[PDB]
C-alpha cells in the first residue's frame, strides 16, 4: 500500500506556528481522531467497537433530567461562531445544528450532511428515555456510532451541560417548532 | 465583465516593477514552466522546484523569486498575504495574473519524483485528519455527493471528477461578499479557521500539500480564472 508515513506529524508541526495560547493540543488527535483520519472515515466494524467502548463511557449525564429550554436551545441550534482564533475572548458556542441539519420545518435555510431533525420528537412520541438517547448523541455522539461527522459536542468541551439540555429541548419539547 | 480585472492589472505591474536591493523585476523569475513563462504555469503547480528540493505552489514560488532575484523584503507581505478595505494583497494581485495567463488551459499537475508524490500523498492524509474540539477534516464536508452546508451545496474533493475540476478552475476568484480577490492560500486559512484549528501558516507546506492533491484531483479542469463568485 501506499503506507502515509508519520511525515503528517512535522508537516502540521511546522506549518502550524501561530498558535493561540493552549492550542498545541488542538493538533493532537485523541485515539478515536486517529482511527477516523487514518481510515478515511469508514472504520471497520472492530474498529468502530472499541471507539464506542471509550466514547460512551466519557459522557456524564445532568444531575437533573434531560430537558432544558427550547426557547434557548434555538439560540444554540442558530450559533456558528466560538472557539475560532478569529473569534473574540467571550464568544458563546452553539452547536450550530443548522448548518447540517433540518430543524424547524418553517425555516428554509438548512443543510444536508446529517439527518432530518423535523418532528424529532413527535416521531419518537416524546419519550422522555428516547430524549436521553438524543441528549447523550449531542453530548458525544461516536459513542453511538463510530467517526460520524457530528461533532462530540459534550465531550470536547464546545457544548455545556446546560447547553445540551437547552438544544434537546429544541428536538423534544412538543412546544417547539421543530416539533410543529 | 468581473472586478478581478483590477488585480489582474495590478499583477502585471508588479511582474514589470523592478524591486529590491537587486532592483530587477520578476519577469526572469521562473514558475516550473521556464523562466519568464506565464503560459499555463498555474496550471501545472504546484510542483517540484530543483532549486529549492522541494515541492511549491505559486505564492511560495513567487516570494523565493522575490527573495533571490529583486532582492525584495518579502517578511511584510508573509504578514499581511490577504488584502484588506483600501488595501491589496502583491500576493493575490500576482495570482489574479499568473492565474489568468493560464486561462483556457487545462489543470494539468503530475507526480513525477520522490517529492511530488511524498507530498499528494500528506496531502491525501491531511485532507482526511480530523483534529480539535470540532473534530472536522475536510473530508467531513468534501467526503461525498449532494450535500450542502445551509443553503450552499458542497463539492466533492475526496473523487477525482466534475467538482473539483470546476472548483479548481474557478479559483483564484472573486467574492463579492468581500469584494476581494482571493487564493487559493486564503480558502485553505479559512477552512482552517472555522476547522477551529490554529491559523496555518501561510504558504507553509500544509497549505501546499493540501493543494496539490486538490489540483490532482481537479486533473482535466479547465481553467476560467480568475472566477465570479
Ligand atoms: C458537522 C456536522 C453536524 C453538526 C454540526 C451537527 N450534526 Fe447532528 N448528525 C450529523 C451526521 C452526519 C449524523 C448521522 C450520524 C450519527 O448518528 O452520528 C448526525 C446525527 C444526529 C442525530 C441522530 C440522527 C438520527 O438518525 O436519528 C441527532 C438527534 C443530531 N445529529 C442532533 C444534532 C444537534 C442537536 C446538533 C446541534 C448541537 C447537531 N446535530 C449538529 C451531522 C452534524
Ligand atoms: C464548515 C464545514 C467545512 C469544512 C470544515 C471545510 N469545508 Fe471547504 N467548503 C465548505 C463550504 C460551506 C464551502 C462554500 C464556500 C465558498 O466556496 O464560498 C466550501 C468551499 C470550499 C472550497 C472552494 C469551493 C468553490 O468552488 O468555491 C474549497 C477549495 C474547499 N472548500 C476545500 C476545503 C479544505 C481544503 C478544507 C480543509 C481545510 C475544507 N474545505 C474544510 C464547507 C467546509
Amino acid at each position: 500500500s501506499a503506507v502515509d508515513p508519520a511525515r503528517v506529524d512535522a508537516v502540521v508541526k511546522t506549518s502550524f506556528t501561530k498558535l493561540p495560547e493552549g492550542w498545541e493540543s488542538r493538533l493532537q488527535q485523541d485515539e478515536t481522531q486517529r482511527i477516523c483520519s487514518v481510515t478515511r472515515n469508514n472504520p471497520s466494524p472492530e474498529q468502530a467497537a472499541a471507539i464506542m467502548k471509550a466514547e460512551e463511557v466519557r459522557i456524564k449525564f445532568p444531575a437533573g433530567p434531560v430537558l432544558g429550554s427550547w426557547k434557548d436551545g434555538a439560540k444554540v441550534a442558530q450559533n456558528g461562531r466560538g472557539g475560532q482564533f478569529s473569534d473574540p475572548p467571550g464568544t458563546v458556542s452553539g452547536g450550530n445544528c443548522y448548518a447540517c441539519h433540518q430543524l424547524d420545518p418553517k425555516e428554509v435555510s438548512y443543510g444536508t450532511l446529517g439527518p432530518s431533525l423535523v418532528g424529532y420528537g413527535r416521531e419518537r412520541n416524546f419519550s422522555a428515555e428516547d430524549a436521553k438517547i438524543a441528549f447523550a448523541k449531542v453530548y458525544d455522539a461516536q459513542a453511538s456510532l463510530a467517526c460520524s461527522s457530528m461533532p462530540r459536542f459534550g465531550v470536547n468541551g464546545v457544548l455545556t451541560e446546560q447547553q445540551i439540555k437547552d438544544v434537546v429541548a429544541y428536538l423534544f419539547d412538543p412546544e417547539s417548532p421543530v416539533n410543529k | 465583465a468581473n472586478p478581478g480585472f483590477l488585480n489582474v492589472d495590478r499583477g502585471e505591474v508588479l511582474w514589470s516593477e523592478p524591486r529590491g536591493t537587486r532592483n530587477v523585476s520578476l519577469e526572469t523569475c521562473d514558475l516550473g514552466e521556464g523562466p519568464g513563462k506565464l503560459e499555463g504555469a498555474y496550471a501545472h503547480l504546484p510542483r517540484y522546484f530543483a532549486d529549492t528540493g522541494k515541492v511549491m505552489d505559486l505564492e511560495q514560488r513567487l516570494l523565493w523569486c522575490m527573495e533571490t532575484i529583486q532582492g525584495r523584503d518579502t517578511k511584510p507581505l508573509v504578514a499581511k498575504p490577504f488584502s484588506g478595505p483600501g488595501r491589496t494583497s502583491d500576493m493575490e494581485d500576482l495570482v489574479a495574473f499568473i492565474a489568468n495567463k493560464s486561462d483556457g488551459v487545462k489543470i494539468k499537475v503530475a507526480l513525477a519524483t520522490p517529492q511530488e508524490k511524498e507530498m499528494y500523498a500528506i496531502g491525501e492524509a491531511l485532507f482526511f485528519r480530523r483534529s480539535s474540539i470540532n473534530d472536522f477534516s475536510c473530508s467531513t464536508c468534501h467526503g461525498a455527493a449532494g450535500k450542502r452546508i445551509r443553503l450552499q451545496a458542497l463539492p466533492q474533493l475526496d473523487v477525482p471528477g466534475k467538482d473539483a475540476q470546476l472548483t479548481m478552475a474557478t479559483w483564484p476568484t472573486y467574492r463579492v461578499s468581500q469584494s476581494a480577490l482571493r487564493t487559493m492560500q486564503h480558502r485553505m486559512w479559512d477552512m482552517y479557521r472555522q476547522m477551529r484549528m490554529p491559523a496555518p501558516d501561510y504558504a507553509s507546506e500544509a497549505v501546499t500539500a493540501l493543494t496539490l492533491y486538490l489540483t490532482k484531483q481537479a486533473e482535466g479542469g479547465e481553467l476560467k480564472v480568475p472566477s465570479i463568485k
